[PDB]
């Protein structure tokens, strides 16, 4: 009856939209903002000395490193048994400390010069990394362990895609065993100019709130010389039914399963029915994305909550070092998966405002003008590309603004913004900076980005014009 | 049976192989 | 087309034809500046103060044992005649010194 | 004009004194213009610094 | 503030003030269906910025902070140098698709 | 202790040459999860009228 | 300065959450965010005044 329908279908995607909001209500809280920020002020902010000023985010230098290892990392460990970070936060198991590093004589020197550089090591690369026992070869911290026997993945940091082996160390459970491990590794050298990544990994729990927070810390030094630190802190939740609310979220996610079959089965139903060229419209293209999305989703919960060997395994002997990196990984994934199904559930609500003439109008109005304003977003985005290749292979060298073809175009987006602001394109070259800052604004603001107001308004008016014009002749 | 292995010894992309082959599709298209 | 389309491929290769070397060269440039330590030099004014900065930040980086291949020694030059008069201090010239 | 500057350091500093001492860097004073070279093996590249 | 607000009661009697006056009383109910769908897709991303940034950015540390930030960017004030730090996938894409 | 979750300090002045009373309030805060956030609050009160 | 000022205290009580099962021979104590229900009363220190 068309109404019959209408409401009916309205009625369901209401209730999957107050179920998907409260799921995802209880998957953010106040307290995890607050439970980052401290723990990376306190690793991060903290210089390396009461001398010093330099932190963990501003390392320059190989020398710089060892300060921080034996400095400002283990005031923040060790907590004066065990060690409660603060007061509150228990650090549990140990933390370990691993090196990736190259092996010597693996490029090619030339001939001619040969008699003054005597050593050469490559970048980076899984065929060309170290597997032999170097120094004094006598524990695990100069002998390779292998990916499998590690436990360990990929990271892909910032230069390159690091593996999961290399010469690791696990430390000790109180400061003063600790500081002479490091000491230990620092006089036999244990970061020579082989060297490529350093990673240190450790866990807290705060049994206050119940999550977890696991924490890794990067140190990256390319084959150009240099240092490239990075971090990560994750907040993961392992141990969820404890609360009469997290039994409500667990049927809450049961009831969004039953709502993803019903949309499955409903969606199959009317591709089989009444034509086979579904894929034709707008808004039957979005229904295939959601169910699709959501069906990773799930798949990835599944997936990720079913394998907790590893908890268990650091539950039975808690001297050990909890290896709660794939989970990290896992929940971010979810966490991505979730926000873009939610994304495209909301943006699916256009499909039922129609619901008089006022709204009607702007509908078509929107839709008549997306094929005028998609043929001329190609000629806008190939000018687009077409300056930031030039910024990349002109300024992209020392800038560090057009350092990558990404980062051209963020910087470019920024431009329009009136955010950016030539500060650097001048002593990078006096002469081409000012042309090119000039010719783009010229070209993107006073041209380019007023031709699409033009359409848009011209579209907005002609199908005001001749819907009144129907309106008037017809009735 | 030598002769023809999986070498994927170095991750060194390379630029003029895709290049080349990136434009004879276009060129193909719009023909 | 097919000329255009055979100007566009040469061209693409003349240009990006090398491209894997165009991340490495911002990483070198950037390590070479600082390690020079390229923030008290651009800082130096003349008080015949270069001598220290040489003899503190150079001379390690050039004779270091981990110091770079330097592919020979370094040089310094000096292009000069008569010394000015002691120009006008009150009001100094913006950079059309 | 040039100077070497170079040849095992604890031979340059004796350079860098004669030129510190016997009045090489006054009274006329329009340019220096340190430059050295730099290679790196590893990706192959030179550097005109 | 309304008081000073109902000036426009006796202001609009002559010539150039009506016509002003009866425009935007001819288009309000067009401005505000419109405003529906613009604020539909204005909370659309500021759930997805919460829901991505939410415990990294401080700007997006609650829903309210996330709805005053995406604000402030059509003003043309932002960092994107912790946006982009915060996750490196997912972070430019939200930028660049709100900005267009 | 560790159970302790807020802690206030107030107190007030008068400034009788223009007679403004100032009421001052101030605020600390110690997150289940550790660490302290301060806030303030000056309020210029006027009491006394006529 | 009016008076005297006075400093207050807020703080809730020993094991007002529930640690879970697997570690509760690790962790002794908990408190939990602050709440009305869960905030203490009982005297403590050396219950002398207020
Ligand atoms: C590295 O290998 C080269 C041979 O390619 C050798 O001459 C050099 O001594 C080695 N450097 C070491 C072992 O530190
Ligand atoms: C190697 O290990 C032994 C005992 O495990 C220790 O006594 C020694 O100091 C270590 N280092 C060496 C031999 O360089
Ligand atoms: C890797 O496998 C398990 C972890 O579940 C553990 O028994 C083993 O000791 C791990 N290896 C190392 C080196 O930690
Ligand atoms: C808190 O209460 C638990 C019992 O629930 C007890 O074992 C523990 O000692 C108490 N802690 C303090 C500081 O009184
Ligand atoms: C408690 O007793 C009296 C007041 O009742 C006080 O003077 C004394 O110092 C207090 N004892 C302490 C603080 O140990």
């Amino acid at each position: 009856k068309y109404l019959k329908s209408v409401l009916r279908e309205l009625v369901t995607y209401l209730l999957f939209l107050i179920v998907l909001c409260i799921l995802t209500y209880g998957m953010m809280s106040s307290n995890v903002y607050y439970y980052t920020r401290m723990m990376s002020q306190l690793f991060l902010d903290t210089p390396v000395s009461k001398t010093e000023k330099t932190n963990f985010k501003t390392l320059s230098s190989m020398e710089d490193f060892w300060k921080f290892t034996e400095g400002s990392l283990l005031d923040g460990l060790y907590w004066k048994n065990r060690s409660f970070i603060f007061y509150e936060n228990l650090l549990l198991g140990v933390p370990r400390i691993r090196q990736l590093r190259v092996r010597n004589g693996s490029c090619s020197i030339p001939q001619d010069l040969r008699d003054e550089i005597k050593e050469c090591y490559d970048v980076y690369s899984v065929s060309s990394e170290d597997r032999a026992p170097f120094g004094p070869r006598n524990g695990t911290a100069w002998i390779y362990t292998s990916e499998k026997d590690l436990n360990g993945s990929s990271h892909w940091g910032i230069i390159a895609t690091y593996s999961g082996a290399g010469y690791y160390l696990d430390l000790s459970r109180t400061r003063e065993e600790t500081a002479a491990q490091v000491a230990s590794l620092k006089k036999n050298v244990w970061l020579d100019r082989g060297t490529r990544a350093t990673f240190i990994d450790f866990s807290v729990y705060n049994a206050n709130i119940n999550l977890f927070c696991v924490v890794r810390l990067l140190v990256e030094f390319p084959a150009t010389g240099g240092v490239i630190p990075s971090w990560q802190f994750q907040p993961l939740k392992l141990i969820r039914y404890v609360t009469t609310f997290d039994f409500f979220l667990a049927a809450c996610e049961i009831i969004f399963c039953f709502f993803i079959f019903y949309y499955v089965v409903e969606e199959i139903l009317e591709i089989r029915i009444h034509k086979l060229h579904y894929f034709r419209s707008f808004w039957n293209c979005l229904d295939v994305v959601i169910v699709v999305l959501s069906v990773v989703a799930i798949g990835i919960n599944i997936y990720r909550t079913s394998n907790v060997e590893v908890l268990l395994q650091f539950l039975e002997d808690q001297n050990t070092f909890p290896n709660f990196e794939h989970l990290a990984y896992w929940q971010i994934q979810f966490n991505n998966i979730a926000a873009v199904t939610v994304f495209f559930v909301w943006i699916k609500l256009f499909k039922f405002i129609n619901f008089n003439r006022t709204m009607s109008q702007l509908s078509t109005t929107m839709s008549r003008c997306a094929k005028d304003l998609f043929g001329f977003a190609i000629m806008f985005f190939i000018i687009f590309l077409a300056y930031a290749q030039l910024a990349y292979l002109v300024f992209g060298t020392q800038v560090d603004d057009f350092s990558t073809f990404q980062e051209c175009i963020f910087t470019q987006f920024r431009i329009i913004l009136g955010d950016i602001n030539f500060a650097e394109i001048e002593e990078a070259n006096r002469v081409l900076g000012p042309i090119y800052f000039t010719t783009f604004v010229f070209f993107m603001f006073f041209i380019l980005l007023n031709m699409f107001l033009a359409i848009i308004n011209d579209t907005y008016s002609e199908v005001k014009s001749d819907l009144a014009q129907q309106k008037a002749e017809m009735e | 049976h030598v002769r023809f292995v999986f070498p994927e010894p170095t991750a060194d992309v390379n630029y003029i192989v895709m290049l080349t082959c990136a434009v004879c599709l276009v060129t193909y298209m719009v023909m | 087309l097919l000329v255009y389309m055979l100007f566009l491929l040469v061209t693409l290769l003349a240009s990006y034809g090398d491209a894997s070397c165009h991340g490495h060269a911002y990483r070198l440039q950037s390590a070479i500046k600082q390690e020079l330590h390229s923030r008290a030099f651009l800082a130096i004014t003349r008080s015949e103060e270069l001598w220290p900065w040489m003899a503190h930040v150079l001379l390690p980086y050039v004779h270091g044992n981990q110091s770079s291949p330097e592919l020979g020694p370094p040089r310094l030059r000096q292009v000069r005649l008569q010394e000015a008069l002691y120009p006008d201090p009150p009001g100094p010239r913006v950079h059309t010194c | 004009y040039v100077q070497e500057l170079g040849l095992s350091l604890e031979e340059s500093r004796d350079r860098l004194r004669f030129l510190q001492l016997h009045n090489w860097l006054d009274n006329r004073s329009r340019a220096v213009f340190l430059e050295l070279t730099r290679y790196s093996p590893a990706v192959g590249l030179h550097a005109a610094v």
